[PDB]
């Protein structure tokens, strides 16, 4: 929840994608692919998958 | 700027409306406190000064504010800051004969917050003198436009805070 | 000119002076017109006692009965089957004194039950200060002086100690009900008896024989041993706490640059002093 | 503060009694007696400047001596606290008037009077002569039932100063 | 203690000023309505035995509880003591009407009282109900009495009402 | 200051400071040491110059210090001496400078409108001023009680 | 000008930034004060 | 007047007058006669009114007529009346034109400046001004009283 | 009650000792400064009056607030219970000043003081204020008074002061 | 803030998903559990006054010296910023019980808690005693399953600050 409620719960899918971009992996989205990936995976998902 | 009677006029002409019954009965309660505002702003008017020097005595000078160091320290500054006062308080003299605050917002509070953090000047010791100036023009005025005239005012202090 | 030389000299010539004395203004700023009595003290500020005189038909001799039932009972329910009929009786008789009348009424078994049985021996003290003197004690001393008393001569005698004080003579006599008095300043009374009598009247509806946590508890001798306090408002008087904020004026602010003012301060008045303004020629116009 | 109101509530509350036909006749009168009370008041309150004005200089009329230098009558300061403590006297006698009693008058006025008078050096032998000017000019401003209010006032105050 | 007048005088002299224009004619209509407030205040007297013994029968219809052991209002000694309470109570509300201000009541009667009750374990929701019923009742008998002029008492029945609602809010 | 009002000037024609507008510079710096001292010598005697010129001052005008006076009373008397210490202080910095340039802006641009509304009577503070010169002068030498005086002069002007 | 005219609220503006010399010149020719006082009293030849 | 306020700005922005502008010389020129009779009731009556002007005036300012006043003796007190002469005439013109551009031009614009430079206390003349009001007031209809009252503090407002 | 000897003993005591030749002759001083001692005590009884008349006229001089209506001073019975203070709280100044002791004003006067006059909306500063002012009168009386045998009365004076000063610091 | 409403809307959020049965019957026990709640937050709100005070001598009762000069319960500032803190205990209890969860205590007094208490030199141990002491008279003030959450919020408090 200390990541869940900084970055998720108050946030849209746009910030919180590029901002698990930039806290995980430590650099920029690249295309429009990339998030348009991620947050069909969200979706089908869940945000624990 | 916008009064009563052309706030109803472009809200109706956004709709291509002609004037209807509601907005009929709008206009008449602006017309029927009409002859009492031009009382009211005739009584600030010709008291202006003295208002203005009864509001700066109860919330202005005679403390740190006027004193080194203070932000109404200096000829320059107070001078500064009872033609502020004198603004405010003509302005909302015309609010108060327009029925419409729109005036306040296009030449008075635009930008003005910043304005006075840019400068440095004190926002909530303005709102005293704002408040101030709004208990002697309630007394001068009596109960017909009292009510009236204090919304203006209390439109004027929260725009800043 | 002209309207000048007939309506205008004379006029002037000091007629239009006279001087310009008049006034006054104002006018201290805040509220509070002969309140404090608010306290719950507006009916007793100086609460009135009543006098009983001779050939006094009934009605009187009736007040009398519930103003001396009110001072020693307080506002506690007195059932009519638990009035000294006795005692009334003499009084409506004339046979007895209001003083001798009260003596009868705190020796009673009703008195002993509801004050002295229910109660510690320091509050007993308390409350028999309140009752028969109408104030409270005066230092831990009082107590132990009638702690002492009541120990080697018993109840009856701790009683006739408080009605036959000079005290009790001086200030009510024979004919007087007994009045709560603790709201003024005697001469030789102590400042902090008006607080403990504060702390010992809860008010009219204060009912001294309250079983709930604090009315059998000792209100004042918990503080008399020493330096240490004040009495309990039960608190919504005394400001609950208020701790003092401290009512200073903006002048508060010109005291501390004019300190610097403060030189030219005495200069001031020193020369105001040395100078009256009355003077006016004022110009030379050379 | 004393008015019939609060005297009869006095005395029922302190014998532990509803109100009672006593009480409410007593009630009756205070209110049936308002309409001359607040006659005089009227009448008192808009020639408060003048009835003022007038008592002070009587004051310095009767003592002469007052308005020479080095006296209690001499200078703005001791003429304008003295104005002020007629125009005092007036206002509690107005809201006597008023209240229906001398509560205003003995909670204002009467308690402390002389302590205080004799800590100032203030006579009230000038107070007197203030308040019987008052009373000789009162004399054409009302008539009946309020002049008997507003005498009965003034004496009141002139009894509390001898 | 304050009635209507004196409570006006208070805050007069706290501007240094005699009574204004408003305040004088505020308490010519005070003196316009005596005789209906006489006869609201006779209302209250002439019936208090009544007002408090049906709100008594009343309050303890409702709760139950109070007349079994364990209840504040038992046994004998208990229930004369909230009979009691019940007429100082009204007693105090009815010299408020006489005065046309609270005063009296909030300091002779309900300061500290709250206080008094939760020290004692006395239910105090239950008084306030007690209360309310004598409320009830008092002006039902204010509004509805023997031969008395028809008007409309409705100002007073308000302000009666705000003593009782006073008592009430202070002791809850 | 005097380097204050040379180089405003010279930035305004897009030009180097020529040989006059220096050699004022090298006057005031001389000037300077002088000058420095005679405010030393005013901050001195404050006190002494302030109040004499408070005497001086309501002898010549009474009515400011009577009943419809601006400075009626004890504590309206208090403030008018601390406005009279105000501009003795002020015109130590002006003498030091060389330039008047700061006293105007803390001090006369703006005075008018404050005491209008304060209701002061101006004139009379001009004669305060008078008056300070009067007593300050009196504990400088021939030569330095003029350059003093100059910037005296100067404030009785600007009120006005 | 003996305080006349002038610019209540112009002068800040044109002070603060908030307007630059070029626009407080554009306001200040067209203004009660101006037309009064240069185009008041003159045929349409020599006012331009 | 109310026309050639209304034409000045119809010529500045080169334009016929509009519906409004018409309007109102309509209803101006409907009160000519009422506003004739106003200026004519005053005038008849004008050495009554500065004269109960000036003697209300002297009781709310003994010391203007005091040794350090500016109105002091008795031909700086017939100077003191005569201009209280010439405002009554500039109100009374200012009431049959239906605005104040005579009223300005004639007695307000430089009004400042000359009398500082007389040293004359503004403020007070603004008071001989409204104890004008109060006398000509007093020999008005009610609707008549009010019409002539809007000059009169005007001239009370531009002496400010 | 204390008085300067008393005290000496009270200290012996808790040591368990008689009098060290130390306090003694401390105790010897006071007695051969007795006759300055009473004619300062005499000072302020034989001008009691005039020391609080003047302390007061100076008081609301400078306090002008405190006379005006709601001030502290007003009315008749807020001066007049004023005026008293000022007197009960010279009058034990003057005992500890017989004393060689502040107990008896400690106790008897300052003790609770405060709390007092907060409880009671009085300014204490005010207070403090006039208790400054009896100050300054009492010691000009201390200092120059009928034909006394002249010496020196600056301990004294000194004391006195601390009197005044301990009642002031515990009232403000 | 966490409430029961807030946590199952956030876990259905963090799953993508519509709130369903689970998170319904959830929501009831809120909803269900609000009267106990508020009557507890009635009764501390109104003698919230008494509660206060109560408390804060209870600390100097507690810990005598506290009160001596050099100390932190001595002078006017010390024992009003003490009143003050317990009050806002007291009210984000009251917030708590109205809220339906711990979140105005987690938010507003537990997240930073010891930091604070350490660098300005206040032990918990005060207002651990403050708070067993609410806890006492609370006892007499209410009953059943208001008396359960009132305790349920002040214990929260106590292991907050152990
Ligand atoms: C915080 C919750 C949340 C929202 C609301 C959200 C919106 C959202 N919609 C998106 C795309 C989209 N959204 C739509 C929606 C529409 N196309 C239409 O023509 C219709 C008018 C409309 C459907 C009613 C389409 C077509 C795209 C893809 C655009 C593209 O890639 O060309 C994208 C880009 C990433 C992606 O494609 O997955 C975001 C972030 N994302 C979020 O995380
Ligand atoms: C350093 C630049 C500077 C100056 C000079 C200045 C003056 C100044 N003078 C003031 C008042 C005053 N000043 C005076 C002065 C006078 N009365 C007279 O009649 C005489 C003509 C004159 C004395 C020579 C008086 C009487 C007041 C009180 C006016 C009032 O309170 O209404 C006040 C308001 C009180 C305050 O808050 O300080 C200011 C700010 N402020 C400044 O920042
Ligand atoms: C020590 C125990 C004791 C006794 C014995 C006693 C007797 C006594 N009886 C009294 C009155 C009285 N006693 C009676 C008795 C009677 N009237 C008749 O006609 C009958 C013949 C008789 C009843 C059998 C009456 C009527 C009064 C009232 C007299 C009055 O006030 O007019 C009084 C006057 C005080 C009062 O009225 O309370 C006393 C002291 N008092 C005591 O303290
Ligand atoms: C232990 C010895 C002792 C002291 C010292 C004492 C002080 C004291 N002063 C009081 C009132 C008072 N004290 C004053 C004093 C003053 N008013 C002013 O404006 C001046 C600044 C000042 C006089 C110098 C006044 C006016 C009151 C009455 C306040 C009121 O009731 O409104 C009261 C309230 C009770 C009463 O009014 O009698 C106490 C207890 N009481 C004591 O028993
Ligand atoms: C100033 C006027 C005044 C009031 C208002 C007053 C109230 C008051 N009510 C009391 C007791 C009481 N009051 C009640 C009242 C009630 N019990 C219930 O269950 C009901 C809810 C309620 C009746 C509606 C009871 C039962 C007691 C006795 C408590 C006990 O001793 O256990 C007591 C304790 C002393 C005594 O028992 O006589 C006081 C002081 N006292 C006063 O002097
Ligand atoms: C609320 C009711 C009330 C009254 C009645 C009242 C009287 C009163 N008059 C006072 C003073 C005074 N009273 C006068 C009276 C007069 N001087 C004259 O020229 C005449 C001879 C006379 C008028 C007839 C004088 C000169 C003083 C100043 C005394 C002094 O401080 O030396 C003072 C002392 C405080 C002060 O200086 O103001 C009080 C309390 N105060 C009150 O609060
Ligand atoms: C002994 C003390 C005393 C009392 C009690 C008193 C009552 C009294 N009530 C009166 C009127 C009245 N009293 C009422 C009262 C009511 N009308 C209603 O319909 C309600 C049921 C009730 C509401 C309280 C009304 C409506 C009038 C007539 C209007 C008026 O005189 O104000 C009158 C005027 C004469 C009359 O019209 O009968 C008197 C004298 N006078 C007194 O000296
Ligand atoms: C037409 C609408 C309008 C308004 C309202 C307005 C306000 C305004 N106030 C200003 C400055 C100021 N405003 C104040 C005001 C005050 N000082 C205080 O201490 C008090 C709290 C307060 C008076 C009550 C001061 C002292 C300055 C000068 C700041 C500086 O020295 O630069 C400035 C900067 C330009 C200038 O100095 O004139 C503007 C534009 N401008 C406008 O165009
Ligand atoms: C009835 C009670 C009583 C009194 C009052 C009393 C006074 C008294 N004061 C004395 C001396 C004195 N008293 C003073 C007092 C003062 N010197 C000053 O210059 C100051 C103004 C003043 C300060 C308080 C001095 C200096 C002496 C002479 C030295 C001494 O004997 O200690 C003496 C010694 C004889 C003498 O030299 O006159 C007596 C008996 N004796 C008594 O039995
Ligand atoms: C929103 C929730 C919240 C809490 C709980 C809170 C606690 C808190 N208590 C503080 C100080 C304080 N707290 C106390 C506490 C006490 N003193 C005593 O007499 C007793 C021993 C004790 C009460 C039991 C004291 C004395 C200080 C002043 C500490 C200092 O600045 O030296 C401060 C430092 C800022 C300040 O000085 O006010 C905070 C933040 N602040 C908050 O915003």
């Amino acid at each position: 929840d200390l990541y869940k409620e900084r970055f998720f719960n108050k946030a849209s899918n746009n910030r919180f994608i590029e901002l698990n971009f930039k806290h995980l992996l430590g650099r920029a989205p690249y295309n429009h692919g990339e998030i348009q990936e991620h947050f069909g995976l969200y979706h089908k998902a869940g945000y624990d998958v | 700027m916008q009064d009563a009677i052309t706030a109803v006029i472009n809200n109706y002409d956004v709709q291509g409306k002609y004037l209807d019954g509601a907005a009929l009965d709008k206009l008449k309660a602006y017309f029927t406190t009409g002859a009492v505002r031009v009382r009211a702003a005739a009584v600030i008017s010709s008291n202006a000064t003295t208002i203005i020097k009864e509001a700066a005595a109860k919330a202005l000078i005679y403390s740190d504010l006027t004193r080194p160091g203070g932000n109404m320290y200096t000829t320059r500054r107070y001078a500064a800051c009872i033609r502020d006062m004198d603004y405010f308080l003509r302005y909302a003299t015309y609010a108060m004969l327009a029925g419409d605050p729109s005036i306040l917002d296009e030449r008075v509070l635009n930008g003005l917050k910043e304005t006075y953090n840019s400068l440095g000047v004190p926002i909530a010791a303005t709102v005293g003198g704002i408040q101030a100036m709004k208990e002697v023009v309630g007394g001068l005025v009596g109960p017909d436009a009292a009510k009236e005239a204090s919304i203006y005012f209390d439109y004027l202090s929260s725009g800043l805070s | 000119l002209s309207m000048v030389r007939d309506i205008f000299g004379r006029g002037y010539m000091d007629r239009l002076s006279q001087t310009r004395a008049i006034d006054y203004s104002a006018d201290q700023a805040t509220a509070d017109g002969a309140a404090q009595t608010k306290l719950g003290i507006t009916a007793i500020a100086p609460d009135q006692g009543v006098e009983l005189r001779p050939n006094f038909t009934e009605a009187d001799v009736i007040t009398v009965i519930r103003a001396a039932y009110k001072q020693l009972f307080g506002n506690t329910y007195i059932l009519e089957s638990e009035r000294v009929i006795q005692a009334e009786s003499l009084l409506r008789n004339g046979s007895i004194s209001v003083r001798e009348f009260i003596r009868i009424l705190a020796k009673s078994d009703l008195y002993k039950e509801r004050f002295f049985r229910c109660t510690s021996n320091n509050r007993f003290i308390e409350l028999n200060l309140k009752h028969l003197l109408g104030r409270a004690p005066y230092n831990q001393g009082e107590i132990a002086e009638h702690l002492d008393r009541y120990c080697q001569s018993g109840y009856d005698a701790e009683i006739d100690s408080y009605i036959d004080s000079d005290e009790y003579r001086r200030v009510f006599g024979e004919n007087t009900v007994p009045y709560f008095r603790g709201f003024k300043y005697q001469v030789g009374q102590s400042a902090a008896a008006f607080e403990r009598m504060r702390a010992l009247y809860s008010g009219d509806a204060g009912s001294d024989t309250d079983r709930n946590q604090n009315g059998q508890r000792t209100e004042l001798t918990s503080g008399l041993a020493d330096p240490a306090q004040p009495v309990r408002a039960r608190t919504d008087y005394a400001l609950t706490r208020v701790d003092i904020p401290g009512g200073n004026g903006a002048a508060g602010r010109l005291a501390a640059l004019d300190e610097s003012l403060g030189s030219w301060l005495d200069a001031a008045r020193d020369l105001i002093s040395q100078n009256d303004y009355s003077q006016k020629a004022i110009e030379v116009e050379p | 503060m004393k008015t019939v109101i609060t005297e009869v509530i006095a005395s029922a509350d302190s014998q532990g009694r509803f109100l009672n036909n006593t009480e409410l006749q007593a009630a009756n009168g205070r209110f049936q007696r308002a309409t001359a009370s607040m006659e005089a008041a009227r009448a008192l309150t808009s020639n408060a400047d003048s009835l003022v004005k007038g008592a002070v200089q009587e004051v310095y009329n009767k003592f002469p001596y007052l308005t020479q230098p080095g006296q209690m009558g001499y200078g703005d300061t001791n003429q304008a606290k003295c104005a002020r403590d007629i125009s005092h006297y007036l206002r509690f006698i107005t809201y006597s008037l008023v209240a229906g009693g001398t509560g205003p008058l003995d909670d204002y006025i009467v308690a402390g009077l002389r302590e205080v008078n004799r800590t100032f050096n203030l006579s009230p032998s000038w107070y007197i002569e203030a308040l019987k000017h008052i009373k000789g000019k009162v004399g054409s401003q009302l008539s009946g039932q309020p002049l008997t209010e507003a005498n009965a006032y003034i004496d009141y105050c002139i009894n509390a100063l001898s | 203690m304050q009635d209507a007048f004196t409570k006006a005088i208070v805050a007069a002299d706290l501007r240094g000023s005699f009574l204004s224009e408003q305040e004088l004619n505020q308490l010519t209509n005070l003196v316009k309505e005596s005789n209906k407030r006489l006869d609201a205040v006779n209302a209250i007297t002439g019936n208090a035995a009544e007002i408090i013994s049906d709100a008594a029968h009343k309050l303890f219809a409702e709760q139950t509880d109070l007349i079994r052991p364990g209840g504040n209002a038992y046994p004998n000694r208990r229930m004369a003591a909230c009979l009691r309470d019940m007429e100082i109570i009204l007693r105090y509300v009815s010299y408020a009407l006489l005065a046309g201000d609270a005063s009296v009541l909030e300091d002779r009667c309900l300061n500290g009282l709250k206080e008094t009750y939760v020290a004692l374990g006395t239910p105090t929701r239950s008084v306030a109900r007690a209360v309310q019923l004598m409320k009830e009742t008092a002006i039902g008998y204010v509004n509805s009495p023997s031969g008395v002029t028809r008007g409309d008492c409705s100002a007073l029945v308000n302000e009666a009402a705000t003593y009782f609602d006073k008592a009430a809010a202070s002791i809850a | 200051s005097v380097l204050t009002k040379a180089i405003v000037n010279a930035d305004a024609e897009a030009r180097y400071l020529s040989p006059g507008e220096l050699d004022r510079i090298k006057s005031f710096v001389a000037s300077g040491e002088r000058r420095l001292r005679i405010a030393q010598t005013l901050t001195e005697a404050r006190e002494r110059i302030v109040k004499q010129a408070g005497d001086q001052l309501f002898q010549i005008r009474p009515d400011v210090v009577s009943p419809g006076g601006n400075a009626y009373g004890e504590k309206m008397t208090a403030l008018c001496l601390r406005d009279l210490d105000y501009y003795l202080r002020l015109v130590t910095y002006g003498i030091v400078a060389g330039d008047v340039t700061p006293i105007e802006e803390i001090g006369i641009i703006g005075v008018k409108e404050m005491y209008n509304s304060l209701q002061t009577p101006i004139p009379a503070v001009a004669e305060g001023v008078r008056a300070m010169k009067n007593v300050a002068t009196s504990l400088l030498s021939g030569d330095d009680a003029a350059e003093a005086g100059f910037y005296f002069d100067y404030l009785v002007g600007a009120m006005q | 000008p003996p305080s006349y005219l002038r610019l209540s609220e112009a002068e800040s503006k044109l002070k603060n930034n908030e307007i630059s010399v070029r626009e407080f010149v554009r306001r200040l020719g067209r203004s009660e004060n101006y037309r009064k006082r240069f185009f008041e009293p003159y045929s349409s030849p020599k006012v331009v």
